[PDB]
Protein backbone atom coordinates (compact mmCIF):
# COMPACT_ATOMS: atom_id res chain seq x y z
CA UNK A 1 0.00 0.00 0.00
CA UNK A 2 2.77 2.44 0.94
CA UNK A 3 1.48 5.91 0.03
CA UNK A 4 -1.93 4.30 -0.50
CA UNK A 5 -1.84 3.38 3.18
CA UNK A 6 -2.76 6.51 5.15
CA UNK A 7 -0.45 8.62 2.95
CA UNK A 8 2.48 6.48 4.10
CA UNK A 9 2.22 8.13 7.54
CA UNK A 10 3.52 11.28 5.85
CA UNK A 11 2.50 14.74 7.08
CA UNK A 12 2.41 16.04 3.52
CA UNK A 13 3.84 14.78 0.21
CA UNK A 14 4.29 11.03 -0.19
CA UNK A 15 6.34 9.27 -2.88
CA UNK A 16 7.09 5.59 -3.49
CA UNK A 17 10.77 5.29 -4.43
CA UNK A 18 12.09 1.75 -4.89
CA UNK A 19 9.12 0.13 -3.14
CA UNK A 20 9.67 2.42 -0.13
CA UNK A 21 7.82 5.44 1.26
CA UNK A 22 9.56 8.80 0.96
CA UNK A 23 7.99 11.87 2.59
CA UNK A 24 8.64 15.46 1.59
CA UNK A 25 7.21 18.87 2.53
CA UNK A 26 6.05 22.05 0.82
CA UNK A 27 8.39 25.04 0.56
CA UNK A 28 8.96 26.60 3.97
CA UNK A 29 8.85 23.29 5.85
CA UNK A 30 11.64 20.90 6.82
CA UNK A 31 11.17 17.14 6.97
CA UNK A 32 11.49 16.10 10.62
CA UNK A 33 14.09 13.67 11.98
CA UNK A 34 11.55 10.85 11.73
CA UNK A 35 11.40 11.60 8.01
CA UNK A 36 7.62 11.99 8.13
CA UNK A 37 6.50 15.14 9.96
CA UNK A 38 6.85 18.57 8.39
CA UNK A 39 8.21 21.43 10.52
CA UNK A 40 7.64 25.11 9.66
CA UNK A 41 10.72 27.33 9.50
CA UNK A 42 8.87 30.57 10.19
CA UNK A 43 5.85 32.18 11.94
CA UNK A 44 3.65 32.15 8.85
CA UNK A 45 4.16 28.79 7.08
CA UNK A 46 2.03 28.20 4.01
CA UNK A 47 -1.28 26.45 4.48
CA UNK A 48 -1.80 27.36 8.11
CA UNK A 49 -4.77 29.44 9.24
CA UNK A 50 -3.59 32.33 11.44
CA UNK A 51 -5.46 31.29 14.58
CA UNK A 52 -3.66 33.20 17.31
CA UNK B 1 -20.22 33.10 -2.40
CA UNK B 2 -23.77 31.76 -2.25
CA UNK B 3 -24.46 30.07 1.06
CA UNK B 4 -21.58 28.86 3.20
CA UNK B 5 -20.31 30.79 6.23
CA UNK B 6 -18.21 33.88 6.97
CA UNK B 7 -14.46 33.49 7.18
CA UNK B 8 -13.89 33.99 10.88
CA UNK B 9 -10.77 35.66 12.23
CA UNK B 10 -7.69 34.06 10.68
CA UNK B 11 -9.49 31.32 8.68
CA UNK B 12 -8.80 32.44 5.10
CA UNK B 13 -5.40 34.22 5.33
CA UNK B 14 -4.45 33.33 1.74
CA UNK B 15 -7.36 35.26 0.23
CA UNK B 16 -6.41 38.22 -1.94
CA UNK B 17 -8.75 40.78 -3.46
CA UNK B 18 -8.18 42.61 -6.74
CA UNK B 19 -9.37 46.21 -6.54
CA UNK B 20 -9.84 48.67 -9.40
CA UNK B 21 -9.19 52.42 -9.54
CA UNK B 22 -12.37 52.97 -7.52
CA UNK B 23 -10.86 50.70 -4.84
CA UNK B 24 -13.70 48.20 -5.26
CA UNK B 25 -13.19 44.45 -5.48
CA UNK B 26 -13.98 42.73 -8.76
CA UNK B 27 -12.07 39.48 -8.30
CA UNK B 28 -10.13 37.34 -5.87
CA UNK B 29 -6.70 35.73 -5.85
CA UNK B 30 -4.57 33.40 -3.70
CA UNK B 31 -1.39 34.44 -1.91
CA UNK B 32 1.38 32.11 -3.05
CA UNK B 33 4.36 33.80 -1.34
CA UNK B 34 5.51 37.29 -0.36
CA UNK B 35 5.83 38.41 -3.98
CA UNK B 36 3.24 36.36 -5.86
CA UNK B 37 -0.52 36.15 -6.26
CA UNK B 38 -2.36 33.44 -8.20
CA UNK B 39 -5.48 34.50 -10.07
CA UNK B 40 -7.71 33.96 -13.11
CA UNK B 41 -6.63 35.23 -16.51
CA UNK B 42 -10.13 36.45 -17.41
CA UNK B 43 -9.99 38.85 -14.44
CA UNK B 44 -7.26 40.98 -15.98
CA UNK B 45 -9.83 42.06 -18.57
CA UNK B 46 -12.28 43.24 -15.89
CA UNK B 47 -10.28 46.38 -15.07
CA UNK B 48 -7.85 48.82 -16.69
CA UNK B 49 -5.61 49.29 -13.64
CA UNK B 50 -5.85 47.44 -10.33
CA UNK B 51 -3.98 46.78 -7.10
CA UNK B 52 -3.96 43.78 -4.76
CA UNK B 53 -5.34 44.09 -1.24
CA UNK B 54 -4.70 41.44 1.43
CA UNK B 55 -5.77 40.93 5.04
CA UNK B 56 -9.32 42.20 4.53
CA UNK B 57 -12.48 40.47 5.80
CA UNK B 58 -14.87 43.41 5.92
CA UNK B 59 -14.74 45.79 2.93
CA UNK B 60 -17.27 48.02 4.71
CA UNK B 61 -14.49 49.65 6.72
CA UNK B 62 -10.72 49.43 7.17
CA UNK B 63 -9.62 48.12 10.58
CA UNK B 64 -5.82 47.93 10.50
CA UNK B 65 -4.74 44.58 9.09
CA UNK B 66 -5.32 45.36 5.41
CA UNK B 67 -2.57 46.09 2.91
CA UNK B 68 -2.71 47.30 -0.68
CA UNK B 69 0.04 46.14 -3.04
CA UNK B 70 0.81 47.47 -6.49
CA UNK B 71 1.31 44.91 -9.24
CA UNK B 72 4.72 44.95 -10.89
CA UNK B 73 4.50 42.11 -13.39
CA UNK B 74 1.28 40.60 -14.71
CA UNK B 75 1.83 37.11 -16.14
CA UNK B 76 -1.16 35.70 -18.04
CA UNK B 77 -1.12 32.27 -19.70
CA UNK B 78 -0.65 32.85 -23.43
CA UNK B 79 -3.24 30.17 -24.24
CA UNK B 80 -6.28 31.74 -22.58
CA UNK B 81 -9.22 32.72 -24.81
CA UNK B 82 -12.54 34.35 -23.87
CA UNK B 83 -14.15 31.84 -26.25
CA UNK B 84 -13.54 28.73 -24.12
CA UNK B 85 -12.15 30.10 -20.85
CA UNK B 86 -9.46 27.43 -21.04
CA UNK B 87 -6.06 28.12 -19.45
CA UNK B 88 -7.87 30.55 -17.13
CA UNK B 89 -4.85 31.28 -14.96
CA UNK B 90 -2.37 34.07 -14.27
CA UNK B 91 0.27 34.99 -11.72
CA UNK B 92 1.01 38.48 -10.41
CA UNK B 93 4.33 39.67 -9.00
CA UNK B 94 3.96 42.52 -6.53
CA UNK B 95 6.27 45.54 -6.35
CA UNK B 96 6.60 45.23 -2.56
CA UNK B 97 6.59 41.97 -0.53
CA UNK B 98 3.50 41.02 1.48
CA UNK B 99 4.03 41.14 5.22
CA UNK B 100 2.51 38.01 6.72
CA UNK B 101 0.41 38.35 9.86
CA UNK B 102 -3.05 37.70 11.19
CA UNK B 103 -5.24 37.06 8.15
CA UNK B 104 -2.24 37.33 5.80
CA UNK B 105 -0.43 34.10 4.90
CA UNK B 106 0.20 31.96 1.81
CA UNK B 107 -1.49 28.73 0.78
CA UNK B 108 0.80 25.80 -0.06
CA UNK B 109 1.55 24.73 -3.62
CA UNK B 110 1.27 20.91 -3.71
CA UNK B 111 3.15 18.53 -6.01
CA UNK B 112 1.27 17.32 -9.07
CA UNK B 113 1.12 13.56 -8.55
CA UNK B 114 0.41 13.61 -4.82
CA UNK B 115 -2.19 16.36 -5.19
CA UNK B 116 -4.16 14.50 -7.87
CA UNK B 117 -4.12 11.16 -6.03
CA UNK B 118 -4.58 12.52 -2.51
CA UNK B 119 -5.96 16.09 -2.48
CA UNK B 120 -8.46 16.00 -5.36
CA UNK B 121 -9.57 12.59 -4.16
CA UNK B 122 -10.72 14.09 -0.85
CA UNK B 123 -14.46 14.56 -0.40
CA UNK B 124 -14.38 18.36 -0.45
CA UNK B 125 -12.38 21.53 -0.96
CA UNK B 126 -12.87 25.11 0.22
CA UNK B 127 -13.72 28.08 -2.00
CA UNK B 128 -13.86 31.66 -0.68
CA UNK B 129 -14.45 35.23 -1.86
CA UNK B 130 -16.25 38.58 -1.58
CA UNK B 131 -18.56 37.61 -4.41
CA UNK B 132 -22.33 37.83 -4.65
CA UNK B 133 -24.39 35.96 -2.06
CA UNK B 134 -27.01 35.36 -4.76
CA UNK B 135 -26.82 35.24 -8.56
CA UNK B 136 -28.39 38.66 -9.23
CA UNK B 137 -27.49 40.42 -5.99
CA UNK B 138 -24.67 42.71 -4.85
CA UNK B 139 -21.10 41.78 -3.90
CA UNK B 140 -20.50 40.72 -0.30
CA UNK B 141 -18.79 43.20 2.03
CA UNK B 142 -17.83 40.18 4.15
CA UNK B 143 -15.32 37.54 3.08
CA UNK B 144 -17.08 34.17 2.84
CA UNK B 145 -15.94 30.55 2.61
CA UNK B 146 -17.79 27.48 1.30
CA UNK B 147 -17.04 23.78 1.57
CA UNK B 148 -17.65 22.28 -1.88
CA UNK B 149 -17.66 18.58 -2.82
CA UNK B 150 -15.53 17.47 -5.74
CA UNK B 151 -17.82 16.55 -8.62
CA UNK B 152 -17.57 13.46 -10.83
CA UNK B 153 -15.81 14.59 -14.00
CA UNK B 154 -18.18 12.60 -16.22
CA UNK B 155 -21.29 13.89 -14.44
CA UNK B 156 -20.09 17.46 -14.89
CA UNK B 157 -19.26 17.16 -18.59
CA UNK B 158 -22.82 15.93 -18.99
CA UNK B 159 -24.34 18.91 -17.17
CA UNK B 160 -22.22 21.57 -18.85
CA UNK B 161 -23.32 23.14 -22.12
CA UNK B 162 -19.72 24.34 -22.38
CA UNK B 163 -16.72 22.05 -22.91
CA UNK B 164 -14.98 21.02 -19.68
CA UNK B 165 -11.27 20.88 -20.63
CA UNK B 166 -8.53 18.87 -18.92
CA UNK B 167 -7.47 22.16 -17.31
CA UNK B 168 -10.78 22.45 -15.46
CA UNK B 169 -12.47 20.45 -12.72
CA UNK B 170 -15.87 20.73 -11.10
CA UNK B 171 -16.95 21.20 -7.51
CA UNK B 172 -20.11 22.14 -5.71
CA UNK B 173 -23.66 20.83 -5.53
CA UNK B 174 -26.27 19.63 -8.00
CA UNK B 175 -29.29 21.06 -6.19
CA UNK B 176 -28.17 22.77 -2.95
CA UNK B 177 -28.02 26.56 -3.12
CA UNK B 178 -24.31 26.92 -2.39
CA UNK B 179 -21.75 27.90 -4.99
CA UNK B 180 -19.12 30.48 -5.86
CA UNK B 181 -20.50 33.48 -7.73
CA UNK B 182 -19.80 36.69 -9.63
CA UNK B 183 -16.95 38.58 -7.99
CA UNK B 184 -15.37 35.39 -6.64
CA UNK B 185 -13.39 34.83 -9.83
CA UNK B 186 -9.65 34.26 -9.46
CA UNK B 187 -10.15 33.37 -5.82
CA UNK B 188 -8.84 30.32 -4.03
CA UNK B 189 -10.04 26.76 -4.05
CA UNK B 190 -7.99 24.96 -1.42
CA UNK B 191 -8.07 21.44 -0.05
CA UNK B 192 -7.25 20.64 3.56
CA UNK B 193 -4.91 17.82 4.54
CA UNK B 194 -3.96 17.33 8.19
CA UNK B 195 -4.71 20.97 9.05
CA UNK B 196 -2.68 22.28 6.12
CA UNK B 197 -4.47 23.92 3.18
CA UNK B 198 -3.10 23.46 -0.36
CA UNK B 199 -4.11 25.47 -3.44
CA UNK B 200 -6.02 23.12 -5.73
CA UNK B 201 -8.00 25.47 -7.90
CA UNK B 202 -8.82 28.94 -9.15
CA UNK B 203 -12.44 30.14 -9.20
CA UNK B 204 -13.14 30.24 -12.97
CA UNK B 205 -16.77 30.09 -14.11
CA UNK B 206 -20.26 28.67 -13.84
CA UNK B 207 -23.60 28.89 -15.64
CA UNK B 208 -25.25 31.39 -13.32
CA UNK B 209 -24.67 30.66 -9.63
CA UNK B 210 -25.84 27.63 -7.64
CA UNK B 211 -28.33 26.73 -10.38
CA UNK B 212 -29.89 23.27 -10.16
CA UNK B 213 -28.10 20.82 -12.44
CA UNK B 214 -25.02 23.05 -12.73
CA UNK B 215 -21.69 22.97 -10.88
CA UNK B 216 -18.90 25.46 -10.22
CA UNK B 217 -16.01 25.34 -12.68
CA UNK B 218 -12.42 25.76 -11.49
CA UNK B 219 -9.00 25.87 -13.16
CA UNK B 220 -6.99 22.75 -12.28
CA UNK B 221 -3.90 24.11 -10.57
CA UNK B 222 -2.18 20.69 -10.75
CA UNK B 223 -2.00 21.08 -14.55
CA UNK B 224 -0.03 24.34 -14.27
CA UNK B 225 2.35 23.70 -11.35
CA UNK B 226 5.35 23.76 -13.66
CA UNK B 227 4.02 26.89 -15.34
CA UNK B 228 3.46 28.43 -11.92
CA UNK B 229 6.98 27.71 -10.70
CA UNK B 230 8.36 29.06 -13.96
CA UNK B 231 6.25 32.22 -13.62
CA UNK B 232 7.51 32.69 -10.06
CA UNK B 233 11.24 32.39 -10.78
CA UNK B 234 11.24 35.39 -13.13
O1 LIG C 1 -19.72 34.88 -15.63
C1 LIG C 1 -20.16 33.76 -15.85
N1 LIG C 1 -21.08 33.17 -15.04
C2 LIG C 1 -21.79 34.02 -14.07
C3 LIG C 1 -21.15 34.25 -12.70
N2 LIG C 1 -20.87 33.02 -11.94
C4 LIG C 1 -19.54 32.81 -11.87
O2 LIG C 1 -18.76 33.61 -12.40
C5 LIG C 1 -18.98 31.69 -11.20
C6 LIG C 1 -17.60 31.80 -11.17
C7 LIG C 1 -17.00 30.74 -10.62
C8 LIG C 1 -17.84 29.78 -10.19
CL1 LIG C 1 -16.91 28.40 -9.56
S1 LIG C 1 -19.51 30.21 -10.48
C9 LIG C 1 -19.71 32.96 -17.00
C10 LIG C 1 -18.35 33.22 -17.49
C11 LIG C 1 -17.84 32.43 -18.60
C12 LIG C 1 -18.67 31.37 -19.20
N3 LIG C 1 -18.13 30.69 -20.31
C13 LIG C 1 -17.49 29.46 -20.12
C14 LIG C 1 -16.79 28.91 -21.24
C15 LIG C 1 -16.69 29.57 -22.51
C16 LIG C 1 -17.37 30.82 -22.73
C17 LIG C 1 -18.15 31.39 -21.59
O3 LIG C 1 -18.78 32.44 -21.76
C18 LIG C 1 -20.05 31.13 -18.72
C19 LIG C 1 -20.57 31.94 -17.62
Amino acid sequence: KLCSLDNGDCDQFCHEEQNSVVCSCARGYTLADNGKACIPTGPYPCGKQTLE
Amino acid sequence: IVGGQECKDGECPWQALLINEENEGFCGGTILSEFYILTAAHCLYQAKRFKVRVGDRNTEQEEGGEAVHEVEVVIKHNRFTKETYDFDIAVLRLKTPITFRMNVAPACLPERDWAESTLMTQKTGIVSGFGRTHEKGRQSTRLKMLEVPYVDRNSCKLSSSFIITQNMFCAGYDTKQEDACQGDSGGPHVTRFKDTYFVTGIVSWGEGCARKGKYGIYTKVTAFLKWIDRSMKT
